[PDB]
Order: structure tokens, then sequence, then C-alpha cells
């Protein structure tokens, strides 16, 4: 009918490649050019999502297939699921607000905003592609640009974190390549790559477990799984707020979404073997990443471990073979996208205002920056799984998917729920420790001579714009469930028989 | 901040967990926390419209037209429903609004906070990118201090 | 060489006595961008060199660092592309691998005398076996092996000293320390620093080999009462001592809070006299030809930390007859009256 | 009436957010609305000399909304929703004076304690969806009458789930394990010391047990657990307030004792006497807290603003001469807590002991002993403040007043 | 001010009106012996508070008894332990706050330092040791 | 909608059960309106006087918009004063 | 069958020898995984009434551009009703068993017709089928009550 997803995906790069030299040597022109491009792309995404996306049909919509390389059977397969459209809209929203938050950047702002648009294309390419090797292309295409907007923008030891991240992510993308090679070649007669043609194959268990290992080592670092999670506290905690609010906002969700696409509905009989252990891993992950966070003096590494902790509920909902579990996983993907994005945004602006990082220093700054104080408090409440925010309904529907699970038995459900809900005691501890360390207090040397600037209207709009979906999803969760739940049944129909 | 000299290391790393606030021994209640300040009598008028429009005027780079369209945009999309149901007209108009806003945001003023940090030396008003198309001033090499005073 | 690292350690004192070595390096080769990977309290001293570039903070004597920090600094020394290292961290294997992992053409380091340097020669160009394992106990020189290697006779003369310890103060530190002592009861010309106070703080710049280096206050009260006042300004390492000093020597005495050695040298340059005990104040006084007296706990430590007392003709070195820093407090007053006017 | 709606309909969810208007709801609604209105009127002038004063009423309005949604609650989903929102508003109100770090420690503790309670509440309401598959109150009361006669449900699991469901009320009503949040919640304002407890929020921990009594009397060992927690925290509420030099902390420990009396009355199965005790306590101890705030704002003119001085009950001294209306208010409130029969509220405690003394020997004579202790420390609180000499301008102690007089 | 009194007055009206609430416990949802016993113990607590905290110039008790009170308790040795323990109880807050801030939140803080140690040193140690070992073997096989 | 339910213990219940939903199209429309609001704010508040990142506090000292500008600045200004000190010693202090 | 986490097929709950099915297949409104709580015969008898009351009070939900949620609530509460009728029939008194399973069959054929009308976004046929299924819902509600 019309190449929709293609002009979604290629448009940021094809519009940032119009900045070849573009002799305007201030940040104004390219800043406004690229925020205009990002708004245009977000509106294209919405007009695809509103008037050309049926929310009831749990099948591939806006499908589009070309022929790129005939030897690999490598197409340009594009497609939207119920579990992928939410991540696509989240990509649009969060990357748009990221380039909004990057308004004050002026170092090499042309290159910065171009790499932002490159990430903006690559993430939607990873979420919208129904071809395995194309999923790998758009996985590794959001690897160099993130490196370049992580090593030259943001963070003290930015070079260490950037090389750690790029080598960790490449050393896992090679496992992803082992997986796609295994499935494509040793999948069946007539080797293919189209996931739509691939989701109804045999894959005997001695080979399905091998593919599941090859893909779980790939997605275990992007959605951090606690053996392989050390890239995040260095990467997020030493990055700029505009990059970090999509490193946690949408880049962390591939790997959680991937565990749904190429693990949950492509390798179901092996996921039925591996999810019992992914459950224990996620339950230990919540506690581990909620107990490491009080260990961090740093402000931003605290929120990086917070993201490692909140990914545990997504790991649990994925390993919960249920409709509630996976719907809670997708809902937590989106909820923590908003939450972690805005939290890293506010931590970066707080560092820019205060120019202090550790929580031992940086005492009471609430009277100095009250707007930042209240937005950080509201978003800590949203991180807290507080009702009225999307975090609560996420971190409750995942519990409900546990307690209504047919896979697991009560002797295990009790232990799992207990270790999960200790997480919501430990999460108050670190979040309100951060709040009382960085905002509650009085420093006698900071009386009036500093008089820092408050949250400007731009940053206030950032935080409020990321808050309103959190509130709207806390008061009415079916802004996120209703676009996925039907598709979730199309997952679980592969599991019960 | 600046810290031209090297700062003094604190011999008391107060604690990994407890905040950096003063103790209750030295805390003057009421005046610090604002629990006994705000004696009404030093307050001012401006009842909720003489201080909203004052705050809008406090933070605004919008001219007559850009700004009027900003005030009339969201009412147009709000009346995109509950008055009619156009459809793609809303998105085409919103894209037109975004593009004309971005073309307008190629402002005649350049506001030197937009420029690089290395530009802030002095006398930057004599630099005029505001009027001079094709500036042709090789100062963005950022490896040597050229005298651009001409 | 073109870029030269330095992985030195010890704190304030040991980083101070490395300035002759760095000036030696910059005198040996024409242009050397020198860098220092030292501990905190050591970077501050590197305001006073005018021969260094970066002066990062590592604390190489940690032995058990965060692998994030360890790998960060390894990659940093790699990406700066050095040609010499010159550690004087005093460790063999383990640290020798840390210098080897840096792409350096000439790895130079000190070495433990014990078995801990089991395989340091496999990675280093120079060995420099040492003494006492506590190199600052060796005294002021502390680098004679490193110096007598640096600029050995290959074409020209070594010239290992260049008027030893030419420290140099900036104008901003001078201005702020001037405002400090003018907020005190002192005038820029006629005042005398002290910098010996009983405390528990690393800002007194003592040593790594001297324990009884800092003198009490009641004995310091008797010392300063034995001398007529040339307005002795007291140099505390921490504010907790201020209310102690006023409790001992009197409220009228003016106290100046200095912990940064750069601020201390800015105080020395404006002072016309020094009564320091074995801290960095003695060497900052011998720098810029200022008159010290230099109390010590023994003539051995006095000769070790001040070997060139016969070359400045003002630093009339004083010691204690017995140990434990119990000095005479009588003749020190006499030659203090002699030298300060 | 149970006017339920539908929140989400995707899978097993089928969530509702309805309003179970029962006698207990109606009690809680009047008890919230009346005391909230009066505390708002109180805070109109208590906080008029506050710099950040409108955010206090933002928190208070959200707190009243949250509690009114908690008590008007058809399913454990909405109960839980508004339970944690009450915890949020408690955090914000207690750390309302964020500048003072003692309030920071207070609010961080309060929310952590409420979430140690909400841990139990969550993995209890999920245990009830396991045992029953309900998420509603209409079905739970019609299931638990016959559920315990089946075979798959383990009675040990049922009492475990019920104890965890009670752990929430333990935290909100300040019972023995999670009682530490209440005497440290005085670092915020006094209006919140009237509304957080002696009012809506600690009344919520009693409301939940009163609402789940139809499925706690059936479970065998949970009722003794509730009685034991209440009888432990009536003496931990009583032996604590005997020597608290502060006014608000003493009233808070007295509240911690009266809430234990209510949990004991629920532990006796007395569905009505617990709620009458709650009503009279929440209209008496709220009065005492408003009187304490008026005492305090009378004392600020003496000793300036310092909670170690302007709330120190010892140097309050004598205020019957100066503030007579507040004297009568505090006197009526304290005599209502002591159980004075004609001009006060003895009959609630009369029904308590009448339904208690013929139940068990352990939970009767010690309850009466703690009632005597209640009379003692509450009248100490009254006497050290009101009856006597001022103890701050006293010319045997205050030399400044002497030097000012003999000019 | 009056707007602080008006809430107190309404709450006085309530707690005086609530004290008389043919009953409506059934509609909505040893009588004098128990009453006088409960009033006896309550009046006993009242009296123990009165004889101590009510001053002598305003107490309705007789001076001949109030002097014998202190005469019987002029030693203050058996009260110097009871009052001591009661004040220790009320000041240490039953020692439960100290127990929790020594074994529950300090336990969690020790556990947090332990877990971030395990993360930064010996599971980030492996991830960083991959790179350290690659650097080291590179320099070794470069110089051997 | 109206149902009377008998229960042995307490009372009768008059449940109502208004099962509703926002609907598939209205959910799309609120997504639409919120994205349009995000556009409006991203443009307008982006064209607002950002008071912090305009003054000589941020843009003066360094102010590139990074997070390493503080650390590289306080690592460079030591080097700049050291270079100026060497220039001063070049001309006899 | 290693105690915790039975693995492999993740079986459905069974159908115990009843004619409650369709005889041209089992049934089509069956949600695959739902945690039907094994309460007891009185509890099942009341939960039938509650789910039938839900499906009955689902009248407001029906309308244009809302049939997806109609289908979802239908198949959900009808799956609950299915398993509850299964346990009620399997634990019946053997004299009210046959009328009850015929009642369940003539109720579930109508639920199947309703799901076929709502999944296909057929609004008018959905409502015209909702008429007699509402008759049947009131019928089962007055039977269980
Ligand atoms: C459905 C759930 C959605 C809503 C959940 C509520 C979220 C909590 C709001 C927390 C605000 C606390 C953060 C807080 O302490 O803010 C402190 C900040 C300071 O405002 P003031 O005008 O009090 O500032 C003057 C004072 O700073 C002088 O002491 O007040 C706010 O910005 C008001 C926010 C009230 C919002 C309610
Ligand atoms: C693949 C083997 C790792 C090779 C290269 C490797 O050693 O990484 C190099 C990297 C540090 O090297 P860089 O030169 O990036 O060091 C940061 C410096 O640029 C300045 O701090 O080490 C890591 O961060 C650990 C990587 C674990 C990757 C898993």
């Amino acid at each position: 009918d019309f190449p929709w997803l293609t002009i979604i995906v290629v448009f940021p790069i094809s519009a940032g490649s119009l900045m070849l030299f573009l002799p305007h040597r201030g940040n104004k022109v390219n800043k406004w050019y690229t925020i205009c491009i990002c708004i245009l792309e977000l509106l294209l995404t919405t007009y695809a999502f509103c008037y050309n996306f049926k929310m009831d049909d749990p099948l591939i919509q806006l499908s589009e297939d070309y022929k790129w390389i005939d030897f690999f059977d490598f197409y340009w397969r594009m497609g939207i699921d119920g579990l992928s459209i939410g991540t696509i809209l989240l990509t649009g929203f969060i990357t748009t607000l990221a380039t909004l938050a990057a308004f004050p950047v002026t170092r090499d702002s042309r290159f910065f905003h171009f790499l932002m648009l490159a990430m903006y294309s690559g993430q939607i390419g990873s979420f919208s592609s129904r071809d395995l090797l194309l999923f790998f292309i758009m996985w590794e295409l959001e690897l160099i640009p993130v490196y370049l907007l992580l090593s030259m923008w943001g963070g003290k030891k930015r070079l260490y974190s950037a090389t750690k991240f790029i080598l960790y992510t490449a050393g896992s993308s090679i496992f992803l390549l082992i997986g796609v090679l295994g499935i494509s070649l040793y999948g069946s007669n007539e080797p293919t790559l189209n996931l739509e043609l691939l989701a109804n194959k045999s894959y005997p268990v001695t080979l399905e477990i091998l593919f599941y290992i090859g893909f779980l080592i790939a997605f275990a670092v992007k959605s951090p799984i606690i053996p392989l999670h050390t890239w995040l506290p260095d990467t997020h905690g030493e990055a700029h707020y505009s990059t970090c609010m999509l490193l946690a906002g949408i880049l962390l969700k591939m790997g959680a979404y991937g565990l749904v696409r190429i693990n949950m509905e492509l390798l179901p009989h092996a996921h039925s073997m591996f999810s019992p252990w992914l459950l224990v891993v996620g339950t230990i992950q919540i506690i581990y990443a909620a107990s490491t966070s009080p260990g961090q003096r740093n402000l931003k590494k605290r929120i990086a471990y917070s993201s490692v902790s909140h990914m545990g509920f997504i790991i649990i909902g994925i390993s919960s073979i249920t409709d509630p579990g996976l719907n809670g996983a997708i809902l937590q993907i989106i909820s923590h996208g908003f939450i972690g994005a805005a939290l890293f945004f506010l931590a970066g602006t707080s560092y820019d205002r205060i120019r202090l990082v550790y929580l031992d220093e940086m005492g009471g700054m609430a009277i100095s920056i009250p707007k930042i104080f209240t937005m950080f408090t509201i978003l800590s409440m949203a991180s807290l799984a507080l009702p009225g925010m999307s975090g609560f309904i996420a971190e409750f529907i995942v519990f409900f998917g546990i307690i209504t699970s047919q896979k697991y038995f009560l002797i295990s459900k009790i232990f799992i729920i207990f270790v999960m809900a200790i997480g919501m005691i430990l999460t108050p501890i670190y979040l309100l420790s951060m709040l009382r360390q960085m905002f509650y207090g009085y420093k006698l040397i900071n009386i009036k001579n500093f008089s820092f600037f408050d949250s400007g209207p731009r940053e206030l709009f950032l935080s409020i714009s990321i808050l309103l979906p959190i509130i709207g999803i806390g008061i009415y969760p079916d802004f996120v469930l209703s676009l996925a739940s039907d598709k979730v049944e199309s997952i679980l129909s592969n599991y019960f028989y | 901040g600046l810290s031209q000299i090297e700062p003094d290391i604190n011999e008391d790393p107060i604690g990994q967990f407890e905040t950096n606030s003063i103790e209750m021994e030295d805390f003057k209640y009421g005046y610090y926390d604002g629990a006994h300040t705000y004696y009404e009598g030093e307050v001012q008028k401006g009842t909720f419209w003489g201080a909203i429009a004052d705050d809008i005027a406090a933070v605004d780079q919008t001219n007559g037209f850009q700004g009027l369209i900003s005030c009339m945009f969201l009412p147009a999309i709000a009346l995109g429903m509950y008055f009619d149901a156009p459809g793609e007209y809303l998105f085409i108009g919103a894209a037109l609004f975004t593009v004309v806003f971005c073309i307008i945001e190629m402002d005649k003023p350049d506001q030197p906070h937009n420029f690089e940090p290395q530009i802030y030396k002095l006398e930057r008003g004599a630099r005029d990118k505001l009027i001079n198309d094709y500036n042709t001033m090789s100062i963005w090499d950022f490896n040597d201090k050229y005298g651009d005073v001409w | 060489v073109r870029r030269c690292c330095c992985v030195i350690s010890g704190g304030v004192y040991e980083n101070l006595l490395f300035f002759p070595t760095i000036q030696l390096i910059k005198d040996r080769y024409p242009g050397v961008q020198v860098d220092i990977l030292t501990t905190e309290r050591g970077k501050q001293t590197y305001e006073l060199n005018k021969n260094v570039r970066w002066a990062n903070v590592y604390d190489p004597d940690d032995h058990w660092p965060e692998p994030a920090e360890y790998t960060d600094m390894i990659g940093l020394l790699k990406g700066r592309y050095y040609d010499m290292v010159l550690s004087t961290k005093l460790a063999g294997l383990g640290h020798a691998a840390f210098l080897f992992m840096t792409t350096a053409r000439d790895r130079v380091s000190y070495i433990y005398p014990n078995v801990n340097s089991a395989g340091a020669g496999l990675m280093l160009s120079e060995t420099f076996t040492a003494e006492n394992t506590n190199l600052s106990e060796l005294g002021y020189s502390m680098y004679t092996q490193m110096e007598d290697w640096l600029g050995r006779p290959f074409r020209s003369v070594p010239r290992t000293p260049l008027l030893p310890l030419r420290v140099s103060i900036s104008r901003k530190v001078k201005e702020v320390v001037a405002a400090k002592y003018r907020n005190a009861g002192a005038v820029t010309g006629k005042f005398i620093v002290i910098h010996g106070i009983e405390s528990d703080s690393k800002a007194s710049m003592q040593s790594k080999g001297d324990a009884d280096s800092l003198l009490s206050l009641e004995k310091w009260a008797k010392i300063i009462k034995g001398v007529r006042g040339f307005k002795p300004v007291f140099v505390i390492p921490h504010e907790k001592e201020r209310e102690n000093v006023e409790d001992f020597v009197g409220d009228d005495t003016s106290i100046v809070f200095i912990t940064t050695p750069g601020q201390l040298a800015a105080l020395i340059n404006d002072s016309a006299g020094v009564i320091a005990t074995n801290t960095a104040a003695i060497q900052l006084a011998n720098a810029r030809d200022k008159p010290c007296i230099g109390l010590f706990s023994s003539e051995e430590k006095g000769k070790l930390f001040v070997p060139y007392a016969e070359e400045k003709s003002n630093c009339v070195i004083i010691a204690s007859k017995t140990g434990k820093l119990a000095d005479i407090d009588i003749g020190t007053v006499k030659n203090a009256m002699q030298v300060f006017e | 009436h149970q006017n339920v709606w539908s929140w989400t309909i995707n899978n097993e969810f089928s969530f509702e957010f309805g309003y179970f208007i029962d006698p207990l709801t109606s009690i809680m609604s009047i008890l919230i609305t009346t005391v909230g209105i009066l505390v708002l009127i109180y805070s109109d002038n208590y906080m008029s000399h506050d710099q950040g004063y409108l955010r206090f009423f933002a928190y208070m309005g959200f707190f009243n909304t949250s509690m009114l949604g908690l008590v008007t609650s058809s399913n454990l989903i909405q109960v839980y929703f508004f339970w944690e929102l009450v915890g949020m508003c408690s955090y914000l109100l207690i750390g309302f004076w964020f500048t003072r770090p003692i309030a920071a420690n207070a609010c961080q503790k309060a929310f952590v304690t409420n979430r140690v309670g909400d841990f139990g509440l969550l993995l209890g309401i999920l245990g009830l969806y396991w045992i029953t598959g309900s998420f509603e109150f209409q079905d739970l009361f019609e299931i638990f009458n016959n559920l315990i006669l089946n075979n798959r449900v383990n009675l040990l699991f049922l009492t475990l789930c019920a104890f965890l469901l009670f752990v929430g009320p333990i935290a909100k009503s300040a019972q023995f394990p999670l009682h530490v949040w209440l005497p440290d919640a005085m670092e915020g304002p006094t209006p919140i010391s009237a509304l957080i407890h002696a009012a809506t929020m600690v009344a919520a921990g009693i409301f939940l047990v009163a609402r789940l009594l139809p499925l706690f009397i059936v479970i065998p060992s949970i009722m003794y657990i509730i009685s034991l927690i209440g009888i432990i925290t009536v003496l931990l509420g009583a032996t604590l307030a005997l020597a608290q030099k502060d006014i608000k902390r003493g009233l808070a420990y007295s509240t911690m004792s009266q809430l234990g009396y209510m949990m004991l009355a629920l532990g006796m199965g007395s569905y009505r006497s617990a709620l009458f005790h709650l009503i009279t306590h929440a209209y008496s101890k709220a009065l005492l807290f408003l009187g304490s705030g008026s005492i305090i704002h009378s004392m600020e003119a003496i000793v300036g603003y310092s909670p170690d001085k302007s709330q120190n009950m010892i140097l309050m001294g004598g205020l019957t001469k100066h503030v007579p209306i507040t004297k009568t208010a505090f006197l009526i409130g304290t005599l209502s807590l002591c159980g004075i029969p004609p001009l006060a509220c003895f009959w609630s405690k009369d029904e308590i002991l009448n339904d208690s003394l013929l139940f068990s020997p352990i939970f009767a004579i010690i309850a009466c002993s703690t009632a005597g202790l209640t009379a003692f420390y509450m009248f100490r609180i009254y006497l050290l403040t009101f009856e006597g000499h001022l103890n701050t301008y006293f010319l045997n102690y205050s030399g400044k007043k002497s030097g000012s007089f003999y000019s | 001010d009056n707007t602080i009194l008006f809430p107190m007055l309404i709450l006085v009206l309530f707690t005086l009106f609530i004290g008389a609430i043919n009953q409506e416990g059934i509609d909505f949802d040893e009588f004098l012996r128990n009453a006088t016993f409960s009033v006896s113990i309550a009046f006993f607590g009242i009296f123990i508070a009165y004889c101590l905290y009510k001053p002598f110039y305003s107490s309705l008790l007789n001076l001949t008894l109030l002097n014998s009170f202190q005469k019987w308790n002029s030693k203050r040795i058996h009260w110097e332990k009871l009052i001591n323990f009661v004040y220790n109880w009320s000041y240490n807050r039953g020692y439960i706050d100290s127990f929790f801030k020594t074994s529950l939140i300090e336990s969690i803080r020790r556990l947090a330092k332990q877990t971030t140690f395990f993360d930064k040193r010996i599971i980030d140690g492996i991830t960083n040791g991959v790179g350290i070992t690659s650097f080291f073997v590179g320099e070794v096989t470069k110089y051997i | 909608a109206v149902m009377v339910q008998q229960i042995e213990g307490m009372r009768d219940i008059i449940t109502e059960k208004h099962v509703w939903h926002l609907s598939d199209k209205a959910i799309k429309n609120v997504y639409m309106f919120y994205i349009m609001f995000t556009c409006w704010g991203c443009l307008y508040f982006g064209s607002a006087k950002d008071p912090f990142y305009d003054s000589e506090e941020y843009r003066g000292d360094g102010g590139d918009g990074t997070g390493y500008w503080v650390y590289e600045t306080v690592c460079i200004s030591p080097f700049l004063i050291l270079l100026g000190k060497k220039e001063k010693n070049l001309e006899m202090h | 069958d290693n105690g915790f986490w039975i693995d492999g097929p993740l079986p459905i709950p069974p159908i115990y020898n009843n004619i409650v099915n369709e005889k041209t297949g089992t049934r089509t409104f069956i949600k695959k995984g739902v945690y039907v709580a094994d309460i007891g015969t009185k509890g099942r008898m009341y939960r039938v009434k509650k789910n039938a009351f839900d499906l009955l009070a689902m009248e407001d939900l029906i309308g244009p551009d809302t049939l997806n949620y109609v289908k979802k609530y239908l198949r959900l509460k009808s799956t609950f009703l299915f398993y509850d009728f299964d346990n009620l029939i399997s634990a019946a008194a053997s004299e009210d068993k046959q009328p009850l399973t015929d009642l369940a069959n003539r109720l579930f054929d109508n639920f199947e017709k309703l799901e076929d009308a709502a999944k296909t976004k057929n609004l008018a046929e959905t409502e015209s089928c909702y008429k007699d299924t509402k008759f049947l819902l009131q019928e089962v509600m007055t039977r269980m009550a």
C-alpha cells in the first residue's frame, strides 16, 4: 500500500544527512532543524499508529518486504506487533524529548544531533524489523552513534564507560549473530530470515536450547541480567542527561522486548525450560540492584542500578508464562522508559546546577532548586511503584501474573513473591535516601551567595511531559495494555499447547 | 564551580549515607525552614493574572505571529475533536506548524549563548553572524588564539 | 622522550621533593609534557611546579583499587601515549605490569628490597632497588637513584640539581592567602609562620617515615613565649585546632587556616621567617631563600631531610638531643632572634 | 451499595474501582471529613506564618482524597492503591519541613515503615487471589464462610496470608513491630499530628481489620495474633508516654496505645466497640493535638521557635492562667481519654472491658493496668502544661526575668 | 486566634456529644460494679499524677498528707531505680528504635556495601579483567 | 447492572457494575492529543528563555552542555596557570 | 514434575467427561490460561452468579469501535463460567446434572455466537445476540440464586 515503516525508520538519518556541512556555526540552526525533524518523525509515527494500525488484530501490520541480499535471504522486512508499537511510540517520545533536553549543547552540536537522529532511526529499525538479520543490523547501528554521543558528551571517565559499553554490547551482539546464524541456517529446509514465516517451526530442544543460550547472552546485557550487567552503572552514570534518558528510556528495552520476540514466541519450548531460572535471576536481580544502589555514593549510578532493578520485573514477567506477566513486562518497559528517562534527565540537570555528584556532599538543595526537587520527588514516587503512577500497576500486574501462573507451584510462588516484594521495601530505602541526601537539609555555607537558577521552562516541560503519561497510565492502565494484550495471547497460544 | 586554586580536601567525609545538613544544635527553626517567616504585610498584589502573564512575559522568545500560532495551535487540535473529525488534516497542519516554527526559529537574533564555549573571550558583539551571510571567519579551529578584532 | 608520566606516591612531602626530578627531566630534554599520576594531597603540590601538565589523582599505593578506576587509568596512560613513566611507587611485580600495560618506551620504577619484586625486571627498563621500604625515611633526597639515572652522562653533564626546589606561586593563591593573613592580625612584611601543631590530620604535610614530627602546643607555647613577638601567625591543619590554639597560647595570637601546600607556599613567600617542624614548610622555606630554623626530633632526620643547610646560610637547623622531639627551647630562641632580624 | 466500574479488561484482570458504602465506610467518611475540615481551619492560622504554605494544603487535600478512596473501596486493589497513596502523603506531610534534617529522617522512616507494612499487604492480597481469586469484598465475605471446609487450601497458608494482610494495618495503625514511625512523625506540623493519627490514616489500619473481620474470625489463629499485637502495644504505648518530655511525642505514644486498644477490641471480635472507641478517640486525641498546637503557638512567644523548648512539656509549666479556652479543650480531651463518665467518654472503654474481662485472664487485667497508666500519663501531660507556675519565667529559675524586673 | 479556637470548640462539642452514643450499635452495624472498678483504677492514675505534678499551693489535697508523701519518699532510692528505668524506657523508646537502627537499617546498609563491593570489585572485576588481560597479553606478545 | 447479593454475616449488597472502556479509537485519540501537546511544548518551551543555560554561570566558565566540561575545565585551568607560571619564570618571575 | 515449576507442555485444565463442549470441537471462547480458584461447590455456585452478572452488566461496554473489549471480557468471564460449570456438573447431584449441562450447552452456544459476532466487529448482530444471551444470563442468575 505505502512504505510506512520505512519512512519512519530512514527519515531521521535521511534528514540529518542533509547536515553535510550546512554553514551555520551556531547550535541554533541545527538544534531547531533536528527537533523539527524529530517532531515530524513522531507525528509520522502517530499517524501510522492512529489511522493505519488496527489495535485488535494481533498480527503484523504495515508489513513491508524488499530484497536486499539474496544469498542470506536478507530482506527489509518491517512490521508492527502489539508488543512492538508501544516501544516504537516510546522511542519517538523519549528520543524527541532527548533532543529537546539537548538544546543547550553547543560543543559539536551538529554531530551530536546527527548522532541523536541516527539513534532515533536505529532504535525504531530494531523495534519495527521482522527480519532476524535486519534486527541485528539495527542492533549494531545503535552502537557507534551512542558511542560517539557518549565518549565526547557527558561523564568524567566517559572514555572508559564508552569503550566498556561498546565492547560489551559488541561481544553480546556476536552472540546475537550466532543466534540468527543458527536459526537461519540450521532452522529448517528452505533457510529463511523472516520472523513471520519463522515463528511456527519445530526447533528440537537440543537445538532450541542452544539458540536460546545464543540469544539470551545477547539480550542479557541490553536488558541487564545480573551476571552480565556491569556496563550500565559506568555507561549511564557517566553519560549526558540527553543520551542517558534514551540509554535507559528505550535502549534498555530492546533485550527486554527481544526476550519477547526471538525467545518467547520463536523458541517457546526452550523458554519453557529457561524461564524457571530467569525467574530466580530476576528475583535476585531486584534485590541485588536495589541493595547496590544505597552502596553508590554517586547520584547517577544510583539510577543506573535502579534501572537494573526495575528490569527485574520485566525479566520476571517474561519468565512468567502468563498473559498478565508479559503484559506487565511490556507495561513496565514503557513505564520505566518514562521513569528512568525523566530521572536521568533530572539528575543531569541537578549536576549541571549543583556541580556535585556524590550524595555525601550535596546536602539540602530543595530551597535552591524547588522545581527540580518536586519533579524528582514525583518521579521517585513513580519509580517506587506508587499508585497513581504506571510503576505500581506494572509491579503489581507482574505479581498477579506470578500468583496466577500455571507453570509454577505454590512452594515456589511464595518464595518468588517474597523476594520480589522485599524489592519494594529496598526501593524506598535507596530512592528516599537519595531524596533526603540531595534535597532535604540545610547547608550553612549555601545561604544566599549562590542563588542557583531553578528549573527553566524547557526542563520543566521535559519532566512534566514525561510525568503525564505516567499519571495517565497509573489512573488508566489500558493506554498500554490494550495495544499489546491481544498480541500477548498470540504469544501464549504457543505455550499452553 | 570555578576553583581557580585547588580546593581544600575535607578531612571529615561526613558519611556514606547521612545527609550533609547541619545538626539540630545549630538549626534556627522558623527562619531557616520558613515555618515562622512570611509575615503578611510584605506581600504584593497581582491576583493570579497580573502574575501569570508576568511569568509568561518573563520567559518568552515568541514574537507577535510565532506565539499567536502557538496559542492557537493546541486549541485547534482540541477542537479537532468535539467539533469535527478531520483526520489527516490535523497531522498535516501540525507538521506545517512545526516546520514554519523551525523556519521562524532561524531567528534574526543569534543570542551568543547559542555559540561554542570557546567563543566567550570578550567583545563578542563585534562578531555579527546576525547580518553577515557566509561569515568566512576561521575562528572555529580552536587550536590558537587569533585576533578577530577587525 | 616527548611525554613523561609519573606514578609517584607518599602525599604532600614526597610529591614536593619530586620537583627537582621533574625540573631535571625538563632540563634533560627540551620539551616534555610531564604528567603525574599521584595520590590526593599530592595533586595540590602540583600548583607549584610550572613544569607539569595534568596531575591526576590515583592513589597508586591503594594496591586494591576499583577495577573500573584501575582500567580507566590504565587506558588513560595508554591513550596519552607516553615515552617514560618514572613511577617511584616502590613496587615490583603487579605494579610493573601496570606500567607495562601502558604503552611506554622506557618503563622506570622503584623496587621493593623484599621478595615482592619477584619479576619486575621482566617489564621495566630500570630496577632501582631501594632502602627501608619507606622511602621517605631515606630523607630529603629520596630520588638519588632516579636522579643519577635521569640524564646519566651519555653526551653532556647530568646537572641533577637546578638550585633545588624552585617552587613557584601563582598570583591568585598569593592574593587569597594575603587576604587570609590580613584577615588575621598580620602585615604582609613582618610576620612569621609556624606550621607545627599537634593534630590528627594529613594536611600537616609531615612524611611517610616520620611519626614524632609534630610538636605539642604547651611546649610550643613555651617556645613562642620565650621569643618576643614578631607576630607569629599559626598555620593549623584543621579548624578544630583553632579553638585549641587560642586555649593554649592565647586569644590574641592570630591563626591562619592553610591545608593546601600551594597556599602554604604563598604564605611562605610573604613571610619573613619560619619556625617549622619537619613538614613541607621547611622545604618551602628553603625554596625562595626564606629564613627557617627547622626543628627536628633528631640530628639524623635533620641531616636526612635537610642536607643542604650549609648552602642557604639562614636555615639554622635545630634538633633534639634525645628522641621523641623534646628539644631545648632555649638556644632555638637565641638563633631565632639572630636570624629573623 | 457497591457501585463498581471497570478499570481494565484485558485478561484475568477485570479490575474495578468501586465504593463499598457500608456502616464502617460511613463512619470512616464522617470521621475523615469532619476532622479534616477542622484541621484545615486550624492550619489556616497554624501555617499562616509558613513560607511554603499552599503545598501543605496540596498534600492535605491529596491525603483526604486518598483516604476517602481508601475507605470507599470495593476491592483490595483500590484499598492497596490508596494505602500506598496514604503512605505517600504521610511521607510528604512529615517531611513537609524538608529543610530540617530530623524531619527528613522522620519522613524516610515513615515511608519505609509503611512499606514494610505494605509488603505484607501486597503478598496478602495476592495470597487471597490465590486462595479465592476474588479482588473484591462482595465475594470474599461470601467465600470465606465455607472456604475453610475444603481440602486444597492449607490452614497454615491461610493464617500466614492473614497475618501478612494484617502487617499493613500493623504499620498504618502503629502496632508493636512497625510502631517506630509514629513517635518520630512529630517532626512535621501539628495539624498533621492530628490528621495522620487520632484520625484518618491510623483509623485506616483499624478500618481494614474491621472490614476483613468477616474473614478473620473464620481463620483460627489470626485473631489471637491480632489480640496479642494489640495487648503488646497498649503497654508499649503506655510505658513509653510516662516520661516523654515533649507534648506531641507523648500524645503520639498515647495514640499508639489507643490504637492497640482498638486492635485488641477487634481481637475480641467486638466489631462495634472497636469502632466506637475509634470514633471517640479520633475526636478526643485530635482535640488534644489541636490543643497541643495552640499550647505550642502560645509558647513560641516565650521561647522562640525550638521544638526542644516550644514543645518541652516540662517548661510549659502553667498555662491555666493565660490560655483558658485551650485549657478547657485539653482538659476535656484528656478526661475523655481517661474515661470520665458524665462529662466525657467512659462508655467506649466500658464496653471494651465488659467484652474483654470475660474472655481471657491475660488480656484483661493488663488492659485495665494500661488504662490506669493512660489516666496517669495523660493527666501528667495536662498538669505539667497547664496547672502550676510557668516554669520558664519562674523567678526561682529564670535569671533573665529577674534582671528585667528589678530595674 | 479565633480560627484555632473554633476547631477546638467544635471538637469539644463532638467529644461531649460522642459521650452519649435503646442503642444504635445494633441498628447501625456487673454494670455499675465494673464501672466503679474502671473508674477506681482511672482515678488512681489521676491521683498518682495529682499528688506529684499538681503543686502544693493549688492542689485540693491536704498539706498534712502532701508532706507525709515526701516524708515517706524522702530517701529516693527505691524510686531512684523505678523512675530511672521508666525514663530510660521512654528515652530509648523501648530500645526498639535502637535495635532496628542497629540490626535492620544498619544491617541493610552493611548488606548494601557488601553487595556493591561484590559488584564493583569481583563481578566488574571479571569484566574489567578481560580488558586488563587483553592489554597485558598484547604488551607481552609485543615484547616477546 | 443492579444485583442483590445475600450474605450470611453482615448485610445485602446492591452491586452496580458499570462495565465500560475508553474504546480503541479514543485511546488512539488521546495518544494523538498528547503527542500533539508534546510537539507544542517541545517547540514553544524550546523557544523559551532557558535562564540557567544562557548566563555567565553555565556558558561563562565552560558551558558546552556536556558533563565533563567541569572536570576538563578544572583539569585545564591548573594547566593554564602552570603555563602562565612558566611564562612568568621565562621573564624572571 | 519436580515439585516447583512443572515443565514441558504447560497443560490446560481438563474437561471431566461432560457434554458441555460443542461436539464439533471443544469450544472457542476458551482463554488459554486463567487461574480459576478451586474454592468449592458453594463458591463455584456463587462465582457463576458473579461472572454471569458481569457478562450481564457488560451492556454499557457494547458500542461502535469497542467490540474488541467486548470480545475480551466475553471470552474471559465465559472461560470462568466454563470451568465453574465444569466443576459444578462434575460435582452435581446426578438429578439436576442433566438440566444443568443442557443449560450450559444452550448458554455456551450463545456465547460462541456472541464471540463470533464481536470478533468480526459485527455490532448489530452482537446486540441481537446479546438479547437472548441476556435472557440466558438472567436465567442462570436466578437459577444459582
